[PDB]
């Protein structure tokens, strides 16, 4: 539960693989919608890449000794509230696209 | 003759592996080859037979077996400079291994994410080649230290 | 930024029946360079976390049916699937994989008849 303009924090950590990625992925979808692509992270130099419609309400932090990677979300909206899918990428997809958080945003 | 070599007092370490360095004043070689370079502090401890990192992985890559002597002594002086150092450069990514005793001299760029790099940057195309740090102001592992 | 549009909004397939479904971007997704289509096919049950079913349009995921089968040309990208099941059903999404920003024009939602 977080009101409009409060900070939210989220970490997921892959299970069942040791890192061996060089992307890290974060997708918004609100329900009835199509995914949409967030920011990308590079586990050695920060990627910090974000996408325009996100620019400056997403922050990209990753700590090698967590083994999790953290999203900040500033700035919330009714609009923002929706479930925020932990993700990667290798190759292609090898149990690196995890799964989803709820977000809901009220006073 | 490499009994005057040992007691110069001109070296700050002096490591050997397999080959003893009492052992090696009498001993016959068929080839010696000799590997001078200047790294960082931190990077000396990696030179040896049997480490792992992102030096000496994709720059200089060692053998797991070693039979020889590891020279390196420090300058900190006659050479680097004050406020950064903007001469040498030395790779730290590489997409692809290197077998021990091989050279790469190729200026590619790596490629972190999917999107096909060498030529054009912007996201997932970083450059590999970075800049060291030689500071007489600092501590002592970022001082460069000449490994041969 | 190129969007990158999907249709139809809806397929109707009934069990066992092969299925075309086709995702359309503005410019052209195949790198100069290898002179290879890059696209990623994705599966969306109920519940169910985002899943790779096919990658670069010309290489099946690991433990994944022959019946998926995609086949995209320049512009336009293909997926067929043969012997839909109710399992299969989910909605399916387009993704460039040809340059940043990435843009998912994957939309399309998958039912029974």
């Amino acid at each position: 539960l977080v009101n409009p303009g409060a900070s939210l924090k989220m970490s997921c950590k892959t299970s069942g693989y040791r890192f061996t990625s060089y992307i890290i992925h974060w997708v918004k979808q609100t329900p009835g919608q199509g995914l949409e692509w967030i920011g990308a992270i590079f586990p050695e130099n920060d990627d910090t890449s974000y996408s325009q419609k996100f620019k400056g309400k997403a922050t990209l932090t990753t700590d090698t000794s967590s083994s999790t990677a953290y999203m900040q979300l500033s700035s919330l909206t009714s609009e923002d509230s929706a479930v925020y899918y932990c993700a990667r990428d290798g190759e292609n997809v090898l149990d690196y696209w995890g799964q989803g958080t709820s977000v809901t945003v009220s006073s | 003759d490499y009994s005057v070599l040992y007691n110069s007092a001109s070296f700050s370490t002096f490591k050997c592996y397999g080959v003893s360095p009492t052992k090696l004043n009498d001993l016959c070689f068929t080839n010696v080859y000799a590997d001078s370079f200047v790294i960082r502090g931190d990077e000396v401890r990696q030179i040896a037979p049997g480490q792992t990192g992102n030096i000496a992985d994709y720059n200089y890559k060692l053998p797991d077996d070693f039979t020889g002597c590891v020279i390196a002594w420090n300058s900190n002086n006659l050479d680097s400079k004050v406020g950064g150092n903007y001469n040498y450069l030395y790779r730290l990514f590489r997409k692809s291994n290197l077998k021990p005793f091989e050279r790469d001299i190729s200026t590619e760029i790596y490629q972190a994410g999917s999107t096909p790099c060498n030529g054009v940057k912007g996201f997932n195309c970083y450059f590999p080649l970075q800049s060291y740090g030689f500071q007489p102001t600092y501590g002592v592992g970022y001082q460069p230290y000449r490994v041969v | 930024q190129i969007v990158l549009t999907q249709s139809p909004s809806s397929l109707a397939v009934s069990v066992g029946e092969k299925v075309t479904l086709s995702c359309k971007s503005s410019q052209s997704l195949l790198y100069s360079n290898n002179q290879k289509n890059y696209l990623a096919w994705y599966q969306q049950k109920s519940g169910r976390s985002p899943k790779l079913l096919l990658h670069w349009t010309s290489t099946r995921e690991s433990g994944v049916p022959d019946r998926f089968t995609g086949s995209g040309s320049g512009t336009d990208f293909t997926l067929t699937i043969s012997s839909v099941k109710a399992e299969d059903l989910a909605v399916y999404y387009c993704q460039q994989y040809y340059t940043y920003p990435w843009t998912f024009g994957g939309g399309t939602k998958l039912e029974i008849k």
